[PDB]
Parts: C-alpha cells; structure tokens; sequence
C-alpha cells in the first residue's frame, strides 16, 4: 500500500500512500533508526522530517524501512524499500 | 385497507427473522467452547431479551390486523411487561458493555481483577433486578380499555400522569445511558489515536481493534433506530399539536422502526466478526 523511493554522502527516504501514522524508521545493511518522537539509537546521523515524512542519513547495498498505519482501527504493518550502491 | 395489511406483513416478517438469528445466535453460544468470553456474556442477555420480545410480538400483529383485542387481561400484562424489557434492559446491556471496553483498553492493569468470568454473572443479574424495579409501574397499571372494542392500554390514575411517564422515560433511557456511553468512547478514541501497540503484541493489539469497532457500530445503529421515536414524543410533549391524520402514520413508521433494530443485531455479527461467522457455517452448512 505504501510506497517508499530511496535517494543517492547524503542519503535521502521519502514515503507516499493513503498512510495514517508513521512509527519509527530505520536503515538497514540495523544501521539506523528514529521512533517517531526523534529518540534516535544507532547500531553517521540520522535525521528526520515529520512534515514531509522523510529520513535522512549522513561499498554495500543499504535498504530503508518503515512502519505503518493505513487506519485507526487496523493492524501494524512495516514496508521495505529498493537497494542503493554506495 | 392497506395500511393494516401492510404493517401486519412488516410485523410478521420482522418476528421470523429475529427469531431465526436470535436463537441460532444463543445455541452457538452456549454449545461451543472456543465462544466462551467476557463480551459474549453480555451478548447472549441481549439476545434473551430480544427473544423475549420475539416471543410477545405476534399478538401486537394481531390487534394491529383486527382492531379487537380478543386474548384477556392476562396476557396483556404480560406483553406490556415484554415490551418494557425491550425498552430498557437493551440500553442497559449496551452501556455495560461500553464501560468493560473502556476498562479493557485504556486501565489494563489495574482493572485485571474486575474482569473475571465470575463477576461478570453479578452484573448481568444486577442489570435483570434494576430492570424489573424501572418496569414495575407499568407491570401494575397495565388493563384494557374499551372504546365495540377493546385494548391492552395503561391506565394511569388520572393528563398529567402521561407527561410524567414521558419525561421519566425519556430521562432513564436515552440522556443518562448515552452520556456515559461518549465518555467512554471520548477517552477510548484518544487512547487508539496515541499509542502504537496496545497489549505488547500484535495479535492482542488487532484483537482489541476489531472488537471495539464492532461494539461501538452496535451502539450507531442503536441510536440510530431511537432516535426520531424520542423526537416524535418530546415535539408532541412540548407544544400542543392537534391529531390530524398524518399523525397516525408518522407514529406507526417510527414505531417499526424501533422494533426493526432488534432484527438488525444478529446481521452485523456476521461481517463485523470472525468466529461468528466460522461458527455460523460451521452449524448451518
């Protein structure tokens, strides 16, 4: 249902869908991940914009992941993205 | 006449159905042991209670046809005292229901000792006893009037005792249920909207989910079924209406109306759930 597009260092996650909420958000080889209330916790930086709900990070293949809502009376679901080259 | 023949055909199709799903619904209940609960407890009084109703409603669609009241005084009482259950244990039964998910979802912890199978009986007997003590006025004044022809009617000893009735009732058995009823669920929303998992698992979690949905839509279509019937008698109450002839058909609409919700109940348990429906087929098919 969702949908997740994955950028380029800067890396760069953005999701679009029919979404209700978005809980924590992570990037994985876990390289990084940010509850939804920015209590970030690595094993770089990690941020996060709420506003547009996107993540960003500053060899390997990485992939992002995230976790969802698309209702108020419906169950957790999580969505994985693409690969990128570094 | 028409009207006659119409709303007999409406009544009689209304008592098979909700005879049909009631009891199908009371034998999975009380048959299988995977559908023992908490919630089906209060399920299963509601159902008796629309059993009940289902039981006393064809001798209203007889007085509707011929316009006689020909079965006694006995059996007057008895379905006057039918249609009072109907009216109240029902509500009652629903705000139970709402105030357990209330307990259930937002104080977890604290309220694990106020949910056992053996309390749950002292509550449905304690909503039994209260019941009988709200219906016991029109269980005594209960008689027939005569206009040749006869109706099982209540005969207050009088008006200001009809306005009386009408206020008792509207106060009993819409504002107070329904005000408690938005608490709840005014506090159980903003529980939902904020947390992520609710009992630390996702089974649990989506568990919660369905059920306080499916709760919450019974009591939608409650209140939709009652509301104009309250409407119709306070506008009638507070200004003085003389009776026209459309004031006869308004009432007998809004009067289907609230009997048809009884019918309703045993239909939403089927899509809304899923042992409901597993069991259904399980004993239908």
């Amino acid at each position: 249902q969702v949908q997740l597009q994955e950028s380029g260092l800067r890396l760069s996650c953005a999701a679009s869908g029919t979404i209700f909420r978005l809980y924590d958000m992570g990037w994985y080889r876990l390289v990084a991940s940010i509850t939804s209330g920015g209590s970030t916790k690595y094993g770089f930086t990690i941020s996060r914009d709420n506003a547009k709900n996107t993540v960003y990070l500053q060899t390997a293949v990485y992939y992002c992941n995230a976790e969802y809502r698309t209702g108020i009376w419906e169950e957790l679901l999580d969505g994985w993205g693409q690969g990128t080259q570094v | 006449l028409t009207s006659n023949a119409v709303l007999t055909f409406i009544y009689f199709v209304v008592c098979i159905i909700g005879l049909c799903g009631n009891t199908l619904v009371i034998y999975v209940i009380l048959r299988y042991a995977k559908m023992k609960t908490i919630t089906n407890i209060y399920i299963l009084n509601l159902a008796i209670a629309d059993e009940l109703f289902m039981l006393g409603l064809p001798f209203l669609a007889m007085q509707v046809a011929l316009v006689h009241w020909p079965f006694g005084k006995a059996i007057c009482r008895v379905v006057m005292t039918v249609d009072g259950i109907n009216q109240f244990t029902s509500i009652f039964c629903l705000t139970v229901m709402s105030i357990d998910r209330y307990l259930a979802v937002v104080h977890p912890i604290k309220s694990a000792k106020w949910r056992r199978p053996r309390t749950a009986k002292m509550i449905t007997m304690a909503v039994w006893g209260v019941s009988l003590l709200v219906i016991l006025p029109i269980m005594i004044y209960a008689g027939l009037r005569s206009n040749g022809r006869s109706s099982c009617t209540i005969n207050w000893p009088g008006g200001a005792w009809y306005t009386g009735f009408i206020i008792y009732t509207f106060i009993l058995g819409f504002l107070v249920p329904l005000t408690i009823i938005c608490l709840c669920y005014l506090f159980i929303i903003i529980k939902v909207k904020s947390v992520r998992l609710l009992s630390g698992s996702r089974e649990k979690d989506r568990n919660l989910r369905r059920v306080t949905r499916m709760v919450s839509i019974v009591v939608a279509v409650f209140i939709f079924c009652w509301l104009p019937f309250y409407i119709f008698n306070v506008s009638s109450v507070s200004m003085a209406i003389s009776p026209t002839p459309a004031l006869k058909g308004m009432f007998d609409f809004v009067v289907v109306l609230t009997y048809a919700n009884s019918c309703a109940n045993p239909i939403l348990y089927a899509f809304l759930s899923d042992n409901f429906k597993k069991s259904f087929q399980n004993v239908l098919c």
